[PDB]
């Protein structure tokens, strides 16, 4: 029954949707959370340089990817395509619930149609725009979940439930940016079994701060 | 066995053994609701909470077609957004054409003849959803839900999910003993946590007196009034 | 061509000439305009279109239930003067004006044709909310008699098409009825 | 175009990237004195500063379209990176003013990397190798060692191929 | 416009003005007429030359050997005929065709030839190459004679002048002899020949 | 009507800010000289709605460039290849500093780099002026019988306000659809600076 | 060859006041009289229209579509997602380049962003856009505007400008219009859309204390 | 992948052709009931040989002809033997229902130019230069005749070097190909004559 | 794999469409259609297992025209389809040949249609027996019954489910004793129910039943009141 993607089990599960769920738990851990004002994602590297896991949409949006890098390409490219019609037809900043509803509404289709696959790569997608600071997580499935904070890929876990145990706390973070940036690094610290310079990665978006990326020299003082 | 690996095959019983499946895909979402009051209808969905880090609200799951149509589907979300996705254009196409909002019944037939479609051949998957949606138009409030095959009836009350079944026991009992909008929401809250025996309760509605015929969410005040009933 | 649909207290009368012209020749001077696009619509060109027409009428009547003269309008309208008059129980009798520019018009009372051009101030100081049959009958007969006795494009008989509740009532009205009026 | 449930989808190039120029050779083996070793074309130009060593001539074909129209369009030479996101085992190797000289092999750059049957034994023969020190010489010299055991991108003379005997008896 | 483009012993001269105009207003007095396809290959227009350009890089790196005079100047007047007023010459040399000169037009038309003349300005340029030109000029003499064919045509010619933009193509790639300010050129050309008697000064 | 004037080390993009239609006046601010980042001021003028769509689309190719750049400045040439590549019955010129630090201005295809260009309604009655006093066309050393030209000096950023000033109040004074106010952006090593000045408004 | 001809708004210090006569003419005939050409599209957004009244229709079909499609998915379309004047301009104009089959119409989009600040933008079949202080539309540009930019002649008038005056200054410019324009009728409909107090949209005025009975003396 | 090498077996079970390039032309050599009674000119200068399946050769030599002549068409220039042996070797690469069962020579002359040019495709699509080389039955056993009386520091100098060295390889038709559209296939007695000499 | 498309088997049998048969009965109701003097008659069983069911909504009979009226014995959604189909096409002939579709002619364009469904291997035949019931302009009342095979015949009574042979029994009795000779259309609905209700043995309430009607210029279904009114007149 798991041999295409429009065949249901007798117990009606989709196979090849749960294997390209799988997928992503080969890939590294990315960490994502926010309080109001910003939002950050913070991804561990795997090299040999490091493969870059962050991808930036906007100023105002940008995304990290785990599993498939090249469904990630796919993914992110119609995402700002969709951006970009949406400033070209309305001057509008694309929402990002508006923008997770399309990675959604594109994934789902190869679930049902013969001859593609599911998207092996999930995504955390972090922006900011009139509503606030956002977080979201999508999947291969096609579901799309917007959340405080959330964490995917290999032993995504302890990171996961780190991020729940503080959640109490980095929502009250408020105007600090680089207290939320440090709250991450502590969170995927917990899905390691080491950090360094080179292969952490950071990025952040908020009301004053455009969608930036940390890399290098520039994620030391967070490490 | 082996007349259930396509979706265009029937068995020798006659029966499309991958729409069954699907349905099987169905009973195991979250329990979802429809109650036909006198003058309009009211939709309900538990929202399971799979973390603590879900935000509270946000992660709507009924959703609007047009503005007088409301939908709501338990199964594979992401087909349930696809059918509503091509609801929304049916009804869209439907008030370019003709200038006016598509009827409920016009609707469902769209919609079920769009379910249908994809049992029709072996490229394409069966709906992993049924999917209770209604309204209220022109010849009043109409309530329907449609399963895996593309089959819909009106219906009195709907319930679907893993616990479409004590759904349906109360909703027997609703129907039974009467039930006007104010009353249907609490009864559709009190309906969906006798069946979920965490999660979130939402609530929405559309009746002629109370919304104008337009589809609304319940919120605030109300959406509290009617937690407090259930729970009590 | 003179053709008027008037809303009155009972439904909608919609009447007009009977004659057709190419040049100054009279085609046809008894040719019937009133055209049943559906059970109680009918519309008057001031022929292709209005069987595409009654055939996406009737394939909407199938799907979606009985449409209405709105409904009927809005479908010349996408395939697109007209004047679509009709009734249903729900909304009485209605008119619709459906000019050159493709613009559509609900209105109590509509003329069209060249003829409608003689008859604008006698319509307007005539007309009167829900009249009766009779009297709407007679406001039809008057105004097409002088949109008659003005356009040489319009005269032959007087055709009127009664809809109501009750039914679909077809006039007739010849010159030598008409004329002296 | 199918996962399997584990999750995942069901000659010896040698290259090395100094700060001086990128370093790229390959193993011709020639099945025959036949054969006419000036066509065994396993390194190949993309661009004025881009070229690979090895669907082969179609995917290259595809990459040098992409490169020129991107050069057309923009007047800028591609980014590698950017290159091998828009185009058989490959070490891309090219030059720009962003990240200046890089080899690339889903891709990752790599400071030195080898490909093919003897890649086991190579990887860790550049591993006990490679320092960021080595000049353009050491580099030609260490990939015919790692070879035994010729072309090359610069900012003055941009992607050209190999006096490559010269270098056997420098060796 | 005037441009002219010659074969002799030592190669092709391309000369060209540099004016443009809208109507009478005189837009520009130092547009380049002549684009540079490959580092052999010029040509001379009185987008089109972009797409020549890029077929030539692609033809660069796929083929062996450089793209032919013949093979360009095909293209060019297949893709104008394709879009069936302008004329170009497309200059070049190659190893096995030597100095070539082939002009195409809007009406599709593709010629060979030792001499062209194109623009506004075309039959006063060919007044002064056919009465002056011969194969066996020296590099020198024929570069004075283009900048006089261009001087002529612009002298005469309302929308031709501005200034004169030499190129010699040899066989070692076209080479820019730089760009010469009718206004100057105009006089020094008087003294030195003391012709242009009519006009004072 | 607009006007690129490239300098040393500055290069400034003027328009009038008016808008008509036949003998009305539309609006009196209407910007027509646009700030478009990396160091780079365009105006695309002609028939209006072409030049909005050239704009908007050029907005959107250099995004992608960004994209795939990692927001790499954009190269005054290489905005300038795409303009190109892009071109709508407009008359467009960029301005800038291009690679060397030098002020660069460009007018389109056929994109051609100019020293000044002017552009619009006006150009004729703007151009020769500035052909006059910044390329000193015309112009002899006194006492030289002719035989010396005037030296192409270059102008601070001051005196070319001065001009450009100056040859749009002569063309306010003399063309009808020229003149409500002048935009002036001037582009340097520092940024984008960007000046109004007031000019007659009938 | 059904038409509407004026529309005329100006901004003021709080909010921008939009009118438009109630008439379709077909040719030279005074047709129809219940056209109505303002289409309110929200408590912040008016789109005054004029030229073909099937383009108008049209138009209006589009814009409900647009306030429709705003609320899928969108739990704060009501307040804080809400459709700003901009954004609906911006699509007008895209589907008339689109169309431009051109849509024969001039739209002026009036109202008030979310931050405050007036919007009054114009479009046409051709794609020509532009703002002002005031605008109008067909014959209301040569003798309206002139009344219009009396009170505010510039930028800076616009703060010293109150509800009162550009209200009375949009009135007589109806009069005047109704005086000179042939095609125009006595009827108009005005709408306010201001910061404060939000769209204010008054329908059926009169167009009143016309001066005649200087005629009896020529 | 499979097929295309079930098209190679398909490939090696049909009839040897040879070739051999001297240092003035190229010469190719083939091998050809009782009651029933190979090299195609792709154009003036270019001649193509195959080994495999004869009617998908067919296929192949005319797309290969129009391709000749459509480049003439659109560029004054005829294909040089480069090029046609690359746009084979796309077809072939394209078409792997089923790929061609078929393997090519091509031989010939570049335009204007003096130096012999001698090409292999295979079903595969893949293409190279060979200065001699064989295909179809044993292929390999010739070949390996070639492999050592070729000679890469002294290859034949004239048309009967080459004849001689192709004839010896075959042991039969012979097409010399030379500059400036020269295209002869030998007679069947000067065949014979250098048979038994 | 002759079993899972509609290929011929070894016996040129294909099984496919003699499951698709086997499909029509799933939904375990049955149907009667009769012909009277000058109108024909449908009764058919509505079954209604939840009492949460709107029963207006419940209902295998279709106008498919003015005239012509269609009942369908399997599936609904297949049953939805076909009459959905069944309507395009009237309305098509309509428009093209300028009057009403015959009902026989509706009956050949669907069962070539479903012949069309049982050649093509990439569609599977709708699992759907449809019978038109008709009053002709020409040849009066009619009934005609496709079948997922592609085959269609005229009846002068039919009946269709997993009782068919039964109530055919009954109906073949009674015309060999014996069209309804009738003059009105209630009696002939009220003759077709009591078969109905002597072949199945069970009694029926209003709600157990759906009729419809066709009669000269107007095809129609009976509500429940009027199938009360009958039933009311059977009991008497």
């Amino acid at each position: 029954y798991d041999g295409d993607t429009v065949t249901f089990s007798p117990t009606g599960r989709l196979f090849q949707v749960e294997y390209a769920l799988e997928a992503i738990k080969q890939g590294s851990v990315t960490v994502g959370l926010r309080s109001n004002t910003h939002a950050v994602l913070v991804a561990l590297k795997r090299n040999s340089s490091y493969q870059k896991k962050i991808i930036k949409c906007d100023e105002h949006m940008g995304l990290s990817l785990a599993g498939l890098a090249p469904d990630a390409r796919v993914l992110s490219n119609y995402l700002r395509q969709q951006c970009n019609y949406s400033s070209l037809v309305f001057n509008r900043k694309l929402a990002v619930e508006r923008a997770g509803h399309l990675l959604c509404d594109k994934a789902q289709k190869n679930t049902q149609s013969y001859g593609g696959r599911p998207y092996g790569v999930g995504l955390l997608i972090i922006g900011y725009d009139k509503s606030g600071a956002h977080l979201l997580e999508f999947q291969p499935s096609g579901n799309v979940t917007e959340l405080y904070g959330t964490a995917i890929g290999a032993r995504s876990q302890g990171a996961k439930t780190y991020l729940e145990r503080t959640l109490d706390t980095f929502i009250k973070i408020d105007g600090n940016p680089d207290e939320l940036i440090k709250a991450g690094v502590e969170a995927i610290s917990q899905s390691l079994r080491s950090l360094t310079v080179d292969n952490l990665s950071i990025a952040i978006v908020g009301k004053d701060t455009p969608f930036t990326i940390y890399d290098g020299e520039a994620v030391a003082k967070y490490i | 066995t082996g007349y259930d690996l396509s979706n265009s095959v029937f068995s020798p019983d006659g029966r499309n053994f991958q729409v069954e499946y699907a349905v099987k895909a169905v009973e195991n979402g979250t329990t979802s609701i429809g109650i036909k009051c006198n003058d309009g209808v009211v939709f309900a969905v538990e929202k399971l909470i799979t973390s603590k880090l879900l935000v509270p609200q946000k992660n709507v799951k009924i959703q609007v077609v047009d503005r007088h149509i409301g939908c709501v589907y338990s199964g594979l979300i992401p087909d349930g957004r696809h059918l509503v996705n091509r609801g929304r254009e049916e009804a869209a196409s439907f008030k370019k054409l003709y200038k006016t909002p598509i009827p409920i019944p016009a609707f469902a037939d769209r919609l079920g003849q769009y379910v249908q479609a994809h049992t029709l051949y072996n490229s394409v998957r069966p709906f992993g959803v049924s999917t209770i949606f209604g309204g209220v138009d022109k010849n009043g409030a109409h309530l329907y839900m449609l399963e895996p095959s593309g089959s819909y009836w009106g219906y009195k009350g709907a319930a679907t999910g893993k616990g479409r079944q004590s759904a349906k026991a109360e909703l027997e009992k609703l129907v039974d003993h009467h039930l006007s909008a104010r009353e249907a929401v609490k009864q559709a809250a009190k309906i969906i946590y006798l069946a979920h025996e965490d999660f979130e309760l939402e609530i929405s509605w559309c009746s002629l007196s109370e919304t104008n015929g337009l589809h609304k969410f319940v919120k605030g005040d109300l959406l509290q009034e009617a937690i407090d009933f259930a729970q009590k | 061509t003179s053709i008027m649909a008037v809303t009155f207290k009972d439904g909608v009368i919609l009447g007009a000439d009977s004659r057709t012209t190419t040049g100054a020749y009279i085609a046809n001077r008894v040719t019937d305009k009133l055209t049943r696009v559906h059970d109680k619509i009918w519309c008057c060109r001031s022929q292709a279109i209005a069987d595409i027409v009654q055939y996406h009428l009737e394939l909407y009547t199938s799907q979606y239930g009985t449409p209405s003269t709105e409904t009927a309008a809005s479908v010349f309208k996408e395939l697109c003067g007209i004047i679509v008059a009709g009734y249903d129980d729900k909304n009485k009798g209605e008119v619709y004006t459906i000019p050159l520019g493709g613009s559509v018009h609900k209105l109590p009372y509509a003329i069209a044709g060249s003829g409608s051009t003689f008859i604008y101030g006698y319509c307007d100081k005539n007309f009167r909310e829900n009249m009766s049959k009779e009297e709407t009958v007679d406001f039809i007969k008057h105004s097409l008699s002088q949109a008659i006795k003005w356009d040489g494009s319009s005269g032959g008989v007087i055709r009127m098409v009664v809809l109501t509740a009750a039914g679909v009532e077809r006039l007739i009205f010849y010159p030598d009825e008409y004329e002296q009026l | 175009s199918t996962f399997s449930p584990e999750g995942r989808l069901f000659s010896t190039a040698i290259g090395i990237a100094t700060k001086e120029g990128v370093v790229l050779g390959v193993e011709k083996r020639a099945t025959s004195p036949l054969l006419e070793s000036d066509s065994i074309e396993k390194i190949v130009e993309i661009d004025r500063h881009i070229g690979c060593a090895m669907d082969a001539r179609s995917m290259i074909e595809h990459a040098r379209t992409a490169a020129v129209t991107h050069n057309l369009y923009y007047d800028e030479d591609i980014n590698v990176e950017s290159l091998t996101q828009s185009v058989v085992a490959l070490l891309i190797a090219g030059h720009d003013a962003d990240d200046g000289y890089q080899l690339f092999h889903t891709f990752y750059r790599y400071n030195a990397k080898a490909i093919g049957s003897g890649s086991e034994g190579a990887q860790a023969e550049l591993l006990n190798e490679w320092h960021s020190s080595l000049t353009l010489k050491e580099a030609e010299l260490l990939v015919l060692k790692i070879l035994k055991q010729l072309s090359c991108i610069t900012k003055q003379d941009g992607f050209k191929i190999y006096k490559t005997a010269e270098l056997i008896k420098e060796l | 416009t005037t441009t002219l483009a010659f074969r002799f012993q030592g190669g092709i001269i391309v000369a060209v003005d540099s004016r443009a105009t809208a109507g009478n207003w005189v837009a520009s007095q130092t547009v380049k007429k002549v684009i540079e396809i490959n580092p052999f290959l010029l040509g001379t227009m009185a987008f089109w030359e972009t797409w020549l350009g890029s077929q030539c890089r692609l033809h660069e790196l796929r083929e062996k050997e450089r793209i032919s005079v013949a093979a360009a100047s095909k293209i060019l007047s297949n893709l104008v005929y394709q879009y069936k007023s302008m004329g170009t010459m497309i200059c070049g040399y190659t190893r096995k065709e030597g100095p070539t000169i082939y002009y195409v037009d809007s009406d599709g038309t593709r010629l060979k030839g030792d001499i062209f003349c194109v623009g506004s300005g075309q039959t006063f340029a060919y007044g002064v190459l056919d009465s002056n030109y011969k194969w066996d000029l020296s590099v020198e003499d024929a570069l004075y004679l283009g900048k006089r064919s261009i001087l002529a045509a612009a002298h005469r010619d309302a929308y031709s002048g501005g200034s004169v933009n030499l190129y010699h193509v040899t066989e070692d790639g076209w080479i820019y002899h730089g760009n010469h300010d009718v206004g100057e050129l105009f006089w020094k050309v008087k003294e030195e020949e003391g012709s242009f008697n009519n006009v004072i000064g | 009507t607009i006007l690129g004037i490239a300098g040393e080390d500055f290069a400034v993009l003027a328009g009038d800010t008016r808008n008509i239609t036949d003998y009305s006046i539309n609006s009196r601010y209407e910007p027509k000289v646009f700030d478009c980042g990396d160091n780079i001021v365009m105006s695309a003028n002609g028939f209006a709605a072409d030049g909005d769509a050239l704009v908007k689309r050029f907005k959107n190719s250099v995004k992608w460039y960004h994209f795939d750049h990692n927001d790499k400045k954009l190269s005054i040439n290489s905005a300038a290849r795409n303009i190109q590549h892009l071109l709508y019955y407009v008359h467009t010129i960029i301005a800038g500093l291009d690679e060397d630090g030098k002020g660069a201005v460009y007018s389109f295809g056929s994109y051609e780099r100019e020293q000044c260009r002017a552009g619009g309604a006006a150009a004729s009655l703007i151009m020769p002026f500035l052909d006059n006093q910044v390329n000193f066309k015309n112009q002899y050393e006194p006492g030289t019988n002719g035989k010396v030209k005037k030296p192409l000096k270059y102008l601070s950023v001051e005196e070319v306000i001065k001009l450009v000033r100056d040859s749009f109040t002569s063309a306010t004074e003399r063309h009808i659809q020229v003149g409500d106010g002048l935009e002036i952006l001037i582009v340097t090593k520092d940024g984008v600076r960007k000046e109004f000045y007031e000019l007659k408004r009938d | 060859i059904v038409t509407g001809t004026s529309v005329i708004s100006m901004k003021y210090d709080n909010g921008v006041i939009i009118a438009a006569d109630n008439l379709g003419s077909y040719g030279s005939l005074l047709r129809f009289n219940g056209v109505e050409r303002l289409i309110p599209v929200g408590d912040n957004t008016v789109v005054g229209i004029s030229g073909d009244i099937s383009d108008m229709q049209h138009i209006e079909r589009l814009l409900k579509d647009l306030v429709t499609e705003n609320a899928y998915d969108n739990p704060l379309a009501d307040a804080e997602e809400a459709l700003e004047p901009s954004y609906i301009f911006e699509y007008l104009a895209t589907v008339m380049y689109q169309r431009r089959n051109p849509l024969w119409n001039a739209i002026i989009v009036a109202g008030v962003q979310s931050n405050g600040d007036q919007f009054l933008r114009y479009v046409n079949l051709l794609g020509v856009t532009y703002s002002s202080p005031t605008l109008a539309t067909g014959f209301g540009a040569h003798m309206a505007n002139p009344l219009l930019r009396k009170v505010v002649d510039r930028e800076s008038d616009i703060p010293k400008t109150t509800v009162q005056v550009a209200e009375e200054a949009i009135v007589n410019a109806m009069r005047v219009l109704y005086y000179r324009d042939a095609r125009s009728s006595r009827n108009f409909s005005l709408a306010i859309i201001d910061k404060n107090t939000g769209l204010t949209f008054k329908k059926n005025l009169q167009v009143e204390n016309m001066k005649w009975d200087f005629a009896k003396d020529i | 992948i499979f097929q295309v090498e079930y098209a190679l077996e398909a490939v090696k079970r049909g009839t040897c052709a040879v070739g051999v390039k001297g240092k003035n032309c190229v010469v190719l050599g083939c091998e050809r009931l009782k009651l029933q009674d190979k090299v195609s000119k792709i154009d003036s200068h270019v001649v193509l040989s195959f080994s495999g399946l004869n009617a998908d050769s067919r296929i192949l030599i005319e797309k290969a002809r129009v391709e000749a002549q459509s480049h003439r068409l659109t560029l004054e220039d005829p294909v040089t033997v480069e090029y046609l042996t690359r746009y084979v070797a796309g077809v072939q690469q394209r078409y792997t229902v089923r790929p061609f069962g078929v393997s090519t020579l091509i031989a010939g002359f570049d335009p204007r130019d003096d130096e012999p040019k001698l090409y292999q495709t295979e079903p595969s699509g893949i293409y190279s230069s060979w200065s001699a080389q064989t295909i179809g039955r044993n292929s390999k056993t010739v070949r390996e005749f070639l492999e050592k009386n070729y000679d890469r520091k002294e290859p034949p100098a004239t048309v009967e070097e080459c004849v001689k060295l192709t004839v010896r390889s075959l042991l039969i038709e012979i097409t010399v190909v030379k500059p400036d559209s020269d295209i002869v296939a030998l007679s069947s007695e000067e065949i014979n004559q250098y048979v038994t000499q | 794999y002759d079993r899972h498309i509609t290929i011929f088997s070894p016996e040129g049998r294909l099984y496919q469409v003699e499951y698709a048969f086997k499909a029509t009965n799933q939904t375990n109701i049955n149907s009667l259609a009769v012909r009277g003097k000058d109108c024909t008659v449908v009764i058919s069983q509505k079954k209604v297992p939840d009492k949460l069911l709107d029963p207006t909504t419940v209902s295998y009979i279709f106008c498919i025209s003015r005239t012509i009226g269609m009942v369908v014995n399997g599936p609904i959604p297949d049953a939805r389809n076909a009459a959905l189909r069944a309507k395009a096409e009237a309305a098509e002939f309509r428009y093209k040949y300028g009057y009403d579709m015959p009902c026989d002619v509706l009956a050949k364009r669907m069962a070539n249609l479903s012949q069309i469904y049982t050649q093509r291997a990439y569609m599977r035949p709708l699992g759907v027996i449809l019978t038109f019931v008709s009053v002709d302009e020409e040849l009066g009342p009619s009934i005609y019954k496709t079948d997922p095979a592609g085959y269609y015949v005229g009846y002068k009574a039919t009946a269709t489910g997993p009782k068919q042979q039964e109530i055919t029994t009954n109906l073949e009795n009674h015309f060999k004793k014996s069209h309804i000779n009738e003059e009105s259309w209630e009696k002939v609905v009220e003759f077709a129910i009591t078969h109905m209700i002597d072949a199945l043995g069970t009694e029926f309430s209003k709600n157990d039943l759906e009729v419809g009607v066709a009669t000269k210029d107007k095809f129609f279904t009976l509500s429940a009141e009027n199938i009360e009114e009958r039933l009311v007149a059977i009991a008497e």
